[PDB]
C-alpha cells in the first residue's frame, strides 16, 4: 500500500540525513512498512469498532436518558 | 543514466551479498584496503576508448570521455580527467608523465570546450593542459601550465613552467615560453626534428615498457 | 500475569546489569565498554517487552489479587504504558551515537534507564497514593542518578545536583499532599479515594484537609511535569545535565506524569475545584513558553522553554475534565513526545558543538542541509503550523477548551501560540536564509537517529493525512479513564 | 459531433441520493453536540472493585469478633 | 623490499594514532594519498593524484573544499613563529589543478588556481580569487576579495563583488561534479574477488 | 473525480525518487504531471452541471471518527473555475523554469514545491477546519518559494509585527471555526449552511474569519505584505501569490461568509464597503510613492481585489459573479503582468525600475504584449477584466450607487497610474547599458504567456461559459442569504 | 522499594566510584603499534 | 573447511529468527 | 552448512554480473577495478638497485635504471624513469611526492648527462628534474622544474615553484627563483642548517612511512585504533 513508499522515504530519508547516497538492500526492506501499513490500518478498524463499543457504553451510562 | 543507478543498485546488492554473505565464514578478504586507481579508464554514460598500439601507464588515470587513437600514450601518473567534453587525443601523441588533460567541470564560467590534442604531439610532465584545442606536431614544457580555450598551432613549441592564457591561438611555430603567455622566437628546423623524432623515439618506448604481466614471487612476499 | 511486561523488563535489567558489570571488569575482555552492549540488548528488553505488553492487551487485567490492593491495568493504562515503551525506545535509540563518540564505559545508565521505565510503568498503572509515589520515585531517582552521571564536566553535576534538589522536594509536596488526603480520607486506592471525594465540592462544602492534599499533589505533579509556576529549575536542569539524559528526563517523566495526573485528578478526584490551579499553570505556561522561547539562545535551554510551553498547552486540555478535553491533552502528550523525541534526536545529532547556541546552530541549511530541512520541520511543529502535527495538537485541544467554555484559556493559547509560530519562523529564516556564522562541521548521525528523526519527521508532515489511528487511541483512552 | 459527444456527457448523472448524505450527517452532529458535556456517571460499574475483594478475604485476618466465638 | 604490490596503493594511510578521516560525501579519487592526519571535510572533493601528507601539524580541508588533480598538500613541522601551520583549506575553497600547498592556512570562499604553488604562513584570505601559477611567498597575506599571481605573489587587482558571489557557485559545482563521481564508486570494492582469483591461480 | 484528483501529488512523490542531476527528465516529467491535472482540471469542468445547488463531484474520506470532520470534496460554481484557475496556472511556473541548468535553484525542488495542489485541496475543501488547514498550510509552501530561489532585495524577512498579527489574525479565525463547530456540531458547510446562529455572535464570528480574510485579503489597514512579499518573490512565485494566494481571501469570504452569517454580513455590509473603497482609493494613488514595478503591479492587484471584496457583498448575482470573475480575470491579468515584469527584471538583470528603457528596440513584441495586459490590468472595456469590473460595478442593482461613486476614483486612478507606468516603462529611446544584449524573447516565453491572453478574450467576448456554470450556485448563495 | 535500594546502590556506585576502579583504573590504554616513538614529535 | 564457534551459533540463529519469522508473518 | 553457504558467493557473482545486464543505457563501466599495475619496479631493460632501507612509496613508479641510497625517500606518487638514461639518488635525498625525475633522450644537442642527486638532497613536492645534476646537500623547492644539465651547487635552495632555464647551474648557497633563470639572493646559514635538519627529519619521517608497507594482518590490527 502507500506504506510500501513511505518506507523507501524513510530508509532514502535515513540516507540523507546519515549523508550517505540514497543506495541498498535496506530500500526492500520497506515493504516491512506496507506491511506496518496495512497493520495500522486493521488498527484503525479495530479501534474505531473498540471506540464505539466504549461509546454505547458510555451511552447506556450518564443516567441513559433519566 | 536511469538504468545506469540500478545497475550501481543490483551490483552493490551482490557485492555485499558476497562480502558478508559468505566470507561471513572466517574471510576478511573484502576488508583490505586495496587500491582503485587501477581503473585507468575510469567510466560514465561516456566511456574513455583507446586503442591497442597506445600504452597507457597503470599508474595514470584515464576519466571521462577518452578517445585515445592510435601511438598516443599516458605515461607513468598522467590524469587525462575529461569528464565534461570528450579529450579527443589524436594520433601518436606523447604525454610522457604526470601531466593532466581537463575538461574539468566548471560552473560555466568559460563555457568549457573539448580538448582536442593533435597528432605527434609530445607535450611533457606536469603540464596541466585544461580545455586545450593543441594542434598537431607541438611540444609542449616539463612542469608546464595551459589555460582554457587555448589553440597550440603546428609546431608551436611551448617551453618548460610556461603558463599560456586564455584563448590564446599561439601562432603556427611561435615559441611561447613565459608565465604571461608571450612569442620569444620562431622555432629553428633542429628543434623541429627534434620534435618530429622524439614522438617515434616515445610512440616505441611507449610499445615497449610491456607490462602486461604479473610478478607473482613479490605477491607471495608481500602476502607473509 | 498482568505483570509480565514489568517481571521482564525486571528480569531483563537483572541479566543486562550481572552481564555488563561481569564483563567491564573482566581482564579476559580487556574491561570492554559494555555500554553499546548492554545497550542494545537494552532497547531489545525495551521491544520485547513492548511485544510482551502490546500483545497480552486483554491479558493485563487477568487478576484480582492487584486490583483492590497494588495497581489496576486498564485500556487507558495499557495504551499510555504501550507509549512509554516506545518513547523510551526513542530515547535508547538517540543515545548509542552518545555511548561509541563520547567516552562512556558506564553501561549501569542502560540498566538505570530501563529500572526507570519499570518505575514509569508502575506509575501509569498506579493505582494508589502509595504505589503513585514509588513508581514515580523509582523513576525520579534512576533519574537523579543518570542526569548527575558525567564526573568530569563540573556543568552536569550541578545540574543534577539542583534536578536531585528540585525532584526531592517536589516528591516532598506530593508526598504531604498523599499524606493530607490519605489522613483526612482514612483511604490511599483511587477507587477508594474516588467514592469518597464525589460531592466534596471544596469551595462550597468546607473540607480543608482534603483541600490542602490535593493542592499539594497537584503542586507536586506541576513540579515534576516542570510547569511554569513551579519550573524553578528546569532550564538549567535540560541545559547542564547531558543531552541524552535532558532527552530522557523531559519526554517520559512528562508522559507518565501525565497519565499519572489522569488517573488521580479524573478519577480519583473529580471537580471543578481543583483545575482551577491547572487553569492558572496552562495560561502562565504558555505565557513564559512563548516570552522565554523568544529570549534564549542555547538551543537546549531553548527546548527547555519550548518543552515547558508545550506542557503548558497539554493542561489546558486538562483544564476542562470532559471527555473532549481529555483526549485533547492525550493527542498533546503524543504530538509533544514524537517531536520531542525529534527535535533531542536532532540536538544528539550535533555531538561536534559544546554548549552552543542558535548563532553556532546555524549554517546546517548548508551543511546537512537534509537535517536542516528536519529541524525546521520539527520547529514548526512546536510552533504549530497548520500543514504539520503540532498544529493538530493544539488546534484540537484550544477548539477542546472552546467546546469547554474556557474562551478565555484558548484566547491565550491562540496569541502565545501565534507568539511561538512567528519566534520558530523568524529563527528558520534565520538558520536558513542568512547568518552564516562561523560553520561549524559535524559529524554524520548514526542510522538510529536517522530512521527515528525520519520517521518521526513523517509522521509530522504526513499526520493529517492520517488522523484516525491516533484519535481513535486517544478517544478510547479518554473513555476508559 | 465526433462519433461520441452524445455518450460523452454521461460521465456524470443525477443520482441526487448526496442530499440524504447531509441528511444524516446532521443525525451524526445532532449526537455529537452531546461529545463533551458527557463524563463519568457510573458508581455501580465494575470500578466499585473493592467489595468484591473486602467480601472475599474479609474473614481470613483483620476481623474483630469473628475469630473470638 | 620486494616491488608490486597486489594492494596497489591504500589511499588513505595512517600513522600513530593519526586516522585521515574522511567524511562522507567526499569523493577521494582512488589516486590520491591520504596520510597522517588529514581531515577531509562533508561534500569536500580529493581529486586524482592529490597526495595529502602529514606531520606533527594536521591538514584540514573544509566543507566543499575540493582539492583538485594532482595537488600536493603537506605541512611543516611546527613553524611557531607566527601561528601554528597546520593547513586549514576551509569552506568551499577550490584549489585549483595541480597546484601545491604547505602549511599555508586559506580562508572561505577562495579559487587556488591551477599549478598554484604556496608555502607556510600564507593566509590568503576570504572571498579571494588566485589566478594561474600563483607562486607565494611564505607570509604573503593576500587580502580579502583581491585577485593575485605573479611568481613573488604580486597582486593584481581587487574584484568585482559579483565574482564573490560567483565564487561559491564554482564551489558547489566542483561539489555537484564531485557527487557525480561518488556515484561511480561503491563503499567496498570488487577487487579483492580478482585477488582471489589470483591467489586460487596460485 | 475520485482518481483523477490526486496527480499532482503522485507526481511530487514518485518524482521525489529521482534527484537525476541531469535536469531534462525532471522537467519534463514534473510538467507533464501538471499538465495533465491541469487536463483533469479541465475534463473537469466539461463534467459541471449548472443546475445544482449541490456540489458536482463530491468526495470524502474520514478523518476523524466523531462528527466526522472529514476531506470533504465539492467544485460547485465558484470553485468549479478556482482549481481550474490553479491548475491553468501551475504549469505557467513549471514553464517559466526552463532554464538551461537550473542549479542552485535546484529544479527538482522547486517542481515539487510549486507541484503541491493544496490549492485544489483548499479549493475542493468544503469543511471550513480543514478548510482552514490549507490556506494557511500553503504559507509553508510559499515561503519556500517565495525566498529560496525568490530574489534577495533585503536579509529575506517580512514586517515581523505584521506578519505575527498576520498569522495572529489567522489563528483569530480558528477560534471562530471552532466556536462554530462546537456551537451545533456543524462539521462541513453544508450544514453550517443549513445551520442559524445567534445574530448577536454572527457579528463575532464573522469579523473573526474577517481579520484572516482581510489580511488574506488587502484591505487598507493590513496589506502590505503583497509589495513586500513581491518585490522578494521569485518569477514563478508571484504568479502564484497575485494567481490563487489572493483568490483566497475573497473566496474564504464567498463560501464561509456571505452564506454563512446572513444577518452578520446584512449588519456589516457598509464596513467592508469603506474599507475596500478607501483601500482601492489608497492603493490607485500609492503608485504615485511606488517607484517599483513588482510593487506597482501588487497595488493594482490590492485595487482589483477591493473592488472583489465591493463587488461580493452582495445578493446581486450579477454582483458575485462580477466578483469571482474578477478574481478570474485578476488571476489572469496580475498574475500575466508579473510574468511580464520577471521577464522584464531577467533580461534586463537589473531590479532599479527607471532602467526598463528602449524596450521597442530590445523586446517590441514584450511592448505589444505588456500592453495587451496592462490595458486589462485597467480594465479596457472588451477584456475579461472589463465584465468582471462592470458586474462588480452594477452590484449597486438593488443599492443606491454611493460606493460606486468611490470605485469611481478608484478605478479612475488606477487606470491613469496603468498607463503611466506602461509609458514610464516603454517610453523613449532612454539608451540603458545593457551592452547591445537586446534578449528577445524565447518562444517558449510567448508560449507561457498564450494561455493568459487565450482566457483573457475569450472571458472578454464570451463570459457565458463561465457566468454559467456558476449563476446556479451563486443564487442558491443567495437565496440562502435571503 | 526493593528496585529503589537497587537503584540507589547502582546509583552510589556510578557516581561515587570516583574513577577508582575498572571505571577508570582498566588501564592508561597506551598502545604501541600506535605510537610514532616521538622520532617525528 | 570449518569456522569457529560463537560465530555459527549467531548465524544458525538468524536464520532461526527469520525462518521462525517467515513462519509468523506465514500464520 | 557454514561454508558451503559459498552458495552466497556464487549467488553475489550473479547479481554482481547483473552489472553487465545492466551496462546497456550506454556503454557505461568499463572500469572493472583490476589488479595488475607493473609500478613500483617496472623494470625495462635495466634494474633498480633500491635499498632495503630506501621507502619508495608504491605509488612511485621508478622505472628501469635507478639507485637509491640508504636512507633517502621516494615519496607518493613520483614517476622516475631511468628508461633512456641513468638515474642515481644519494643517501638521504627524500624525493618528495609527484616528482618527475625521469631524465632524457636528449634536448636539440646531445645532453645526455645522467642525472645524479647526491645525499641530503630535499628535494619539493611536484618537483620536475627531468635532467640536471644535483648536488649534495640542496634543498631543491616544491614546485621546481628543473631542466636538462643544470648543475644545482650545494647548499643552494631553488625556490618554489622556480622553474630553471637549461645549462642554467646555479652556484652554492645562491637561492634561484622566477620563471626565467634568474637568482634571487643568498639568505642566510640558517638556510642552510634547516637545509641539514629537513633532510634528515624527512630520512626519518620517511623511515616512519613503513605501515605503508605493511601486511594484510598488520593493517587489520592498526584497525583497533578505534579501540585507542
Ligand atoms: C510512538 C512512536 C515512537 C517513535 C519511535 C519509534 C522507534 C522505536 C524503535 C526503533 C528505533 C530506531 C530504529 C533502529 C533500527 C535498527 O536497529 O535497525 C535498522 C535496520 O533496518 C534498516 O536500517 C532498514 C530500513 C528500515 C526502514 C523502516 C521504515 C519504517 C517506516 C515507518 C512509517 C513512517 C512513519 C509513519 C508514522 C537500522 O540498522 P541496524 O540497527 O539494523 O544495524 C546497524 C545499522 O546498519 C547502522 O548504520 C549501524 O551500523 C549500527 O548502529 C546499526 O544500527
Ligand atoms: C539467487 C539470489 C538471491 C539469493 C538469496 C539472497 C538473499 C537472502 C536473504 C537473506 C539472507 C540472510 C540474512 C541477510 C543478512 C544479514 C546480515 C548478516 C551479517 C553477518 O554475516 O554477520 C554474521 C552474523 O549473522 C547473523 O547475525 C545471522 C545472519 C544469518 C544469515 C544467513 C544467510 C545464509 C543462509 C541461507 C539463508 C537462511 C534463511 C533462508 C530463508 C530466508 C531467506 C531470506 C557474523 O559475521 P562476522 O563475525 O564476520 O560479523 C560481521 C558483522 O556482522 C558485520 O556487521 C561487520 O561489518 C563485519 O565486519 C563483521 O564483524
Ligand atoms: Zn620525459
Amino acid at each position: 500500500m502507500v506504506g510500501a513508499l513511505l518506507g523507501l522515504g524513510t530508509q532514502m530519508y535515513s540516507n540523507a540525513l546519515r549523508k550517505l547516497p540514497y543506495m541498498r538492500h535496506p530500500w526492500e526492506h520497506v515493504v516491512g512498512m506496507g506491511l506496518g501499513a496495512v497493520f495500522a490500518n486493521q488498527l484503525v478498524k479495530w479501534d474505531v469498532k473498540l471506540k464505539e463499543d466504549l461509546d454505547v457504553m458510555l451511552a447506556k451510562a450518564r443516567a441513559a436518558n433519566e | 543514466r536511469a538504468f545506469y543507478s540500478v545497475g550501481f543498485w543490483i551490483r552493490e546488492t551482490g557485492q555485499a551479498l558476497d562480502r558478508l554473505g559468505c566470507r561471513l565464514q572466517g574471510k576478511n578478504y573484502f576488508r583490505e584496503q586495496l587500491s582503485r586507481h587501477r581503473t585507468l579508464m575510469n567510466v560514465f554514460d561516456k566511456a574513455p576508448i583507446v586503442d591497442k598500439e597506445a600504452f597507457v601507464a597503470p599508474s595514470a588515470s584515464v576519466i571521462g570521455d577518452v578517445h585515445i587513437g592510435r601511438g598516443s600514450s599516458i605515461w607513468y601518473g598522467c590524469v587525462l580527467r575529461g569528464d565534461v567534453n570528450t579529450v579527443s587525443v589524436g594520433s601518436g601523441t606523447n604525454i610522457q608523465d604526470n601531466s593532466l588533460v581537463h575538461v574539468a567541470k566548471s560552473n560555466l564560467s568559460g563555457k568549457v570546450h573539448p580538448t582536442i590534442i593533435g597528432d605527434n604531439v609530445t607535450i611533457g610532465h606536469s603540464a596541466v593542459l585544461h580545455g586545450c584545442t593543441v594542434e598537431d606536431e607541438t611540444f609542449i614544457g616539463m612542469g608546464a601550465t595551459l589555460l582554457d580555450g587555448v589553440v597550440v598551432e603546428k609546431h608551436g613549441m611551448v617551453a618548460a613552467g610556461a603558463l599560456v592564457r586564455q584563448n590564446t591561438r599561439i601562432p603556427s611555430g611561435e615559441v611561447w615560453g613565459g608565465n604571461p603567455a608571450r612569442f620569444l622566437r620562431k622555432l629553428t628546423d633542429e628543434e623541429i626534428a627534434f620534435i618530429s623524432q622524439s614522438a617515434t623515439n616515445y610512440s616505441n618506448l611507449a610499445q615497449a615498457h610491456a607490462a602486461e604481466n604479473a610478478k607473482p614471487l613479490n605477491v607471495i612476499e608481500f602476502e607473509k | 500475569l498482568a505483570v509480565f511486561p514489568e517481571i521482564f523488563i525486571i528480569n531483563a535489567t537483572f541479566i543486562l546489569l550481572i552481564h555488563g558489570v561481569v564483563f567491564s571488569t573482566s581482564k579476559k575482555y580487556d574491561y570492554p565498554p559494555l555500554a553499546s552492549n548492554v545497550g542494545w540488548l537494552g532497547l531489545l528488553s525495551v521491544l520485547i517487552t513492548l511485544l510482551l505488553l502490546a500483545a497480552g492487551a486483554p491479558l493485563l487485567t487477568i487478576a484480582h489479587l492487584f486490583w483492590n490492593n497494588l495497581f489496576r491495568r486498564d485500556n487507558f493504562t495499557y495504551f499510555c504504558q504501550i507509549f512509554l515503551l516506545l518513547s523510551t525506545a526513542g530515547t535508547i535509540s538517540m543515545c548509542f551515537d552518545f555511548f561509541d563518540q563520547e567516552r562512556f564505559d558506564a553501561f549501569e545508565f542502560i540498566v538505570l534507564i530501563l529500572l526507570s521505565t519499570c518505575g514509569m510503568l508502575f506509575m501509569i498503572s498506579a493505582y494508589d497514593l502509595i504505589a503513585m509515589y514509588l513508581a514515580i520515585e523509582l523513576q525520579s531517582l534512576c533519574f537523579y542518578v543518570i542526569a548527575a552521571s558525567k564526573r568530569k564536566s563540573e556543568f552536569s553535576t550541578e545540574a543534577g545536583l539542583k534536578y536531585l534538589i528540585l525532584g526531592a522536594f517536589s516528591s516532598g509536596i506530593l508526598l504531604f499532599g498523599c499524606s493530607m488526603i490519605y489522613g483526612s480520607t482514612g483511604a490511599t486506592h483511587f477507587d477508594q479515594l474516588a467514592k469518597i471525594l464525589t460531592g466534596y465540592e471544596i469551595t462550597g462544602a468546607r473540607s480543608s484537609g482534603i483541600f490542602m492534599g490535593i493542592l499539594f499533589i497537584a503542586v507536586g505533579f506541576l513540579f515534576k511535569i516542570t510547569a511554569v509556576p513551579f519550573h524553578m529549575w528546569a532550564p538549567d536542569i535540560y541545559e547542564g545535565s547531558p543531552t541524552p539524559v535532558t532527552a530522557f528526563l523531559s519526554i517520559a517523566p512528562k508522559i507518565s506524569i501525565f497519565a499519572n495526573i489522569l488517573r488521580v485528578f479524573i478519577y480519583g478526584s473529580y471537580g471543578a475545584t481543583l483545575q482551577q490551579i491547572f487553569f492558572f499553570c496552562s495560561i502562565a505556561s504558555m505565557i513564559l513558553g512563548a516570552l522565554a522561547a523568544m529570549a534564549q539562545t542555547k538551543v537546549k535551554r531553548l527546548l527547555a522553554y519550548s518543552s515547558i510551553g508545550h506542557v503548558g498547552y497539554i493542561c489546558i486540555g486538562f483544564s476542562c475534565g470532559t471527555i473532549e478535553g481529555i483526549q485533547s491533552l492525550l493527542i498533546g502528550i503524543f504530538i509533544y513526545a514524537l517531536m520531542t523525541m525529534d527535535a533531542f534526536a536532532i540536538v544528539l545529532a550535533l555531538r561536534q558543538t559544546r554548549v552552543k547556541y542558535i548563532a553556532d546552530l546555524g549554517a546546517l541549511a548548508k551543511t546537512n542541509p537534509i537535517l536542516a530541512i528536519t529541524f525546521s520541520i520539527t520547529m514548526f511543529s512546536y510552533a504549530g503550523i497548520p500543514p504539520l502535527a503540532g498544529f493538530c495538537s493544539k488546534f484540537y485541544l484550544f477548539f477542546a477548551a472552546l467546546g469547554c467554555g474556557a474562551y478565555f484559556l484558548a484566547l491565550v493559547g491562540v496569541v502565545t501560540s501565534v507568539i511561538g509560530c512567528f519566534y520558530y519562523i523568524r529563527l528558520v529564516k534565520r538558520m536558513f536564509f542568512d547568518t552564516p556564522r562561523t560553520w561549524i562541521l559535524y559529524e554524520p548521525m548514526d542510522r538510529n537517529k536517522s530512521l527515528l528523526l525520519a520517521m518521526t519527521s513523517f509522521f509530522i508532515t504526513l499526520f493529517l493525512l492520517y488522523p484516525s489511528p491516533l484519535f481513535s487511541v486517544t478517544h478510547q483512552m479518554a473513555l476508559s479513564l | 459531433i465526433m462519433e461520441f459527444a452524445e455518450n460523452l456527457v454521461l460521465r456524470l448523472m443525477e443520482n441526487p441520493e448526496e442530499r440524504d448524505r447531509k441528511a444524516r450527517e446532521h443525525i451524526y452532529e445532532m449526537h455529537e453536540r452531546c461529545k463533551k458535556i458527557k463524563e463519568m456517571w457510573a458508581l455501580p460499574i465494575r470500578p466499585y472493585g473493592f467489595w468484591t475483594f473486602e467480601r472475599h478475604n474479609a474473614q481470613l485476618r483483620w476481623d474483630p469478633q469473628i475469630s473470638q466465638v | 623490499r620486494v616491488k608490486w604490490d597486489y594492494r596497489g596503493q591504500r589511499q588513505i594511510i595512517p600513522l600513530g594514532q593519526w586516522l585521515p578521516k574522511v567524511a562522507v560525501d567526499a569523493y577521494v579519487a582512488p589516486n590520491v594519498v591520504l596520510a597522517g592526519q588529514v581531515t577531509v571535510w562533508d561534500g569536500s572533493s580529493v581529486w586524482n593524484g592529490a597526495v595529502l601528507r602529514g606531520d606533527l601539524n594536521k591538514i584540514t580541508v573544509g566543507f566543499c573544499s575540493n582539492v583538485q588533480e594532482r595537488c600536493v598538500v603537506h605541512a611543516a613541522w611546527s613553524s611557531p613563529t607566527g601561528l601554528p601551520a597546520a593547513t586549514i583549506i576551509d569552506r568551499y575553497v577550490t584549489v585549483g589543478a595541480y597546484s601545491l600547498l604547505r602549511s599555508c592556512t586559506i580562508e572561505p570562499e577562495c579559487i587556488i588556481g591551477q599549478h598554484s604553488i604556496l608555502m607556510e604562513g600564507s593566509l590568503v584570505e576570504t572571498r579571494s580569487i588566485l589566478e594561474a601559477g600563483s607562486v607565494v611567498p611564505p607570509g604573503r597575506r593576500i587580502p580579502s576579495g583581491e585577485l593575485w599571481g605573479g611568481n613573488p605573489a604580486r597582486f593584481i587587482r581587487t574584484l568585482t563583488n559579483e565574482e564573490t558571489l560567483e565564487i561559491p557557485k564554482l564551489a558547489v559545482a566542483i561539489n555537484h561534479l564531485s557527487g557525480d563521481y561518488f556515484s561511480e564508486f561503491l563503499p567496498y570494492s570488487t577487487v579483492y574477488l580478482e585477488v582471489e582469483k589470483f591467489k586460487k591461480s596460485l | 473525480l475520485s482518481g483523477l484528483i490526486l496527480c499532482p501529488v503522485l507526481g511530487s512523490i514518485i518524482l521525489l525518487f529521482i534527484p537525476n542531476s541531469r535536469i531534462r527528465l525532471i522537467r519534463l516529467i514534473g510538467l507533464c504531471a501538471s499538465l495533465i491535472t491541469f487536463l483533469y482540471s479541465l475534463v473537469l469542468w466539461i463534467q459541471f452541471d449548472s443546475s445544482t445547488a449541490k456540489f458536482q463531484f463530491v468526495e470524502s474520506l474520514r478523518w476523524l471518527p466523531y462528527e466526522n470532520i472529514n476531506f470533504y470534496l465539492g467544485i460547485d460554481g465558484i470553485s468549479l473555475f478556482f482549481v481550474i484557475l490553479t491548475t491553468f496556472l501551475i504549469p505557467i511556473c513549471i514553464l517559466v523554469g526552463w532554464s538551461g541548468m537550473r542549479s542552485y535553484g535546484k529544479e527538482y525542488i522547486i517542481a515539487f514545491l510549486i507541484c503541491e495542489f493544496l490549492m485544489i485541496a483548499v479549493f475542493c475543501m468544503l469543511d471550513l477546519l480543514l478548510f482552514y488547514v490549507f490556506p494557511e498550510s500553503v504559507l509553508i509552501p510559499m515561503f519556500i518559494i517565495i525566498g529560496v530561489w525568490g530574489s534577495r532585495q533585503r536579509k529575506i524577512k517580512a514586517a515581523y509585527q505584521f506578519f505575527l498579527y498576520t498569522l495572529l489574525g489567522s489563528l483569530f479565525m480558528l477560534l471562530a471555526i471552532l466556536l462554530i463547530l462546537f456551537q451545533t456540531g456543524t462539521t462541513d458547510l453544508q450544514i453550517l449552511l443549513t445551520t442559524e446562529f445567534s445574530e448577536r455572535r454572527q457579528i463575532f464570528l464573522w469579523i473573526a474569519f474577517f481579520a484572516s480574510f482581510a489580511v488574506k485579503v488587502p484591505m487598507v489597514p493590513v496589506h502590505i505584505w503583497l509589495p513586500e512579499a513581491h518585490v522578494e518573490a521569485p518569477t514563478a512565485g508571484s504568479v502564484i501569490l497575485a494567481g490563487i494566494l489572493l483568490k483566497f481571501g475573497t473566496y474564504g469570504f464567498l463560501r464561509f461568509s456571505i452564506p454563512m452569517f446572513p444577518e452578520a454580513t446584512l449588519c456589516f455590509t457598509p464596513f467592508i464597503y469603506t474599507l475596500s473603497a478607501i483601500a482601492i482609493i489608497y492603493t490607485s494613488l500609492t503608485t504615485l510613492r511606488q517607484i517599483d514595478l513588482k510593487k506597482i503591479i501588487a497595488y493594482s492587484s490590492v485595487a482589483h481585489m477591493n473592488l472583489v471584496t465591493i463587488g461580493m457583498f452582495s445578493p446581486n448575482i450579477q454582483g458575485i459573479g462580477g466578483s469571482i470573475l474578477l478574481m478570474l480575470s485578476h488571476g489572469l491579468v496580475s498574475s500575466a503582468l508579473f510574468l511580464c515584469v520577471g521577464v522584464l527584471y531577467d533580461r534586463h538583470k537589473t531590479r532599479l525600475v527607471r532602467y526598463y528603457g528602449g524596450l521597442v528596440s530590445t523586446m517590441p513584441n514584450f511592448s505589444t504584449i505588456f500592453f495587451s495586459f496592462t490595458l486589462a490590468n485597467m480594465s479596457l472595456p472588451g477584456t475579461s477584466s472589463f465584465i468582471g469590473e462592470f458586474l462588480i460595478l452594477v452590484g449597486a442593482f438593488q443599492r443606491n450607487s454611493l460606493v460606486a461613486t468611490l470605485a469611481a476614483l478608484g478605478m479612475i486612478l488606477g487606470a491613469a497610474y496603468s498607463l503611466w507606468l506602461y509609458n514610464r516603462v516603454v517610453s523613449g529611446n532612454l539608451k540603458p547599458d545593457f551592452l547591445h544584449k537586446f534578449s528577445d524573447l524565447n518562444g517558449r516565453e510567448v508560449f507561457i504567456f498564450i494561455p493568459f491572453l487565450v482566457g483573457l478574450v475569450w472571458m472578454g467576448v464570451y463570459p457565458k461559459v463561465f457566468l454559467d456554470c456558476m449563476h446556479t450556485s451563486v443564487s442558491n448563495l443567495v437565496q440562502h442569504g435571503k | 522499594p526493593s528496585l529503589i535500594l537497587l537503584v540507589a546502590m547502582i546509583g552510589a556506585i556510578v557516581l561515587t566510584m570516583h574513577r577508582t576502579t575498572k571505571v577508570k583504573r582498566q588501564d592508561v590504554f597506551r598502545r604501541n603499534a600506535i605510537d610514532f616513538r616521538r622520532t617525528i614529535m | 573447511v570449518s569456522e569457529d564457534k560463537n560465530r555459527n551459533y549467531a548465524v544458525v540463529a538468524g536464520v532461526v529468527a527469520i525462518v521462525g519469522s517467515i513462519g509468523w508473518y506465514l500464520k
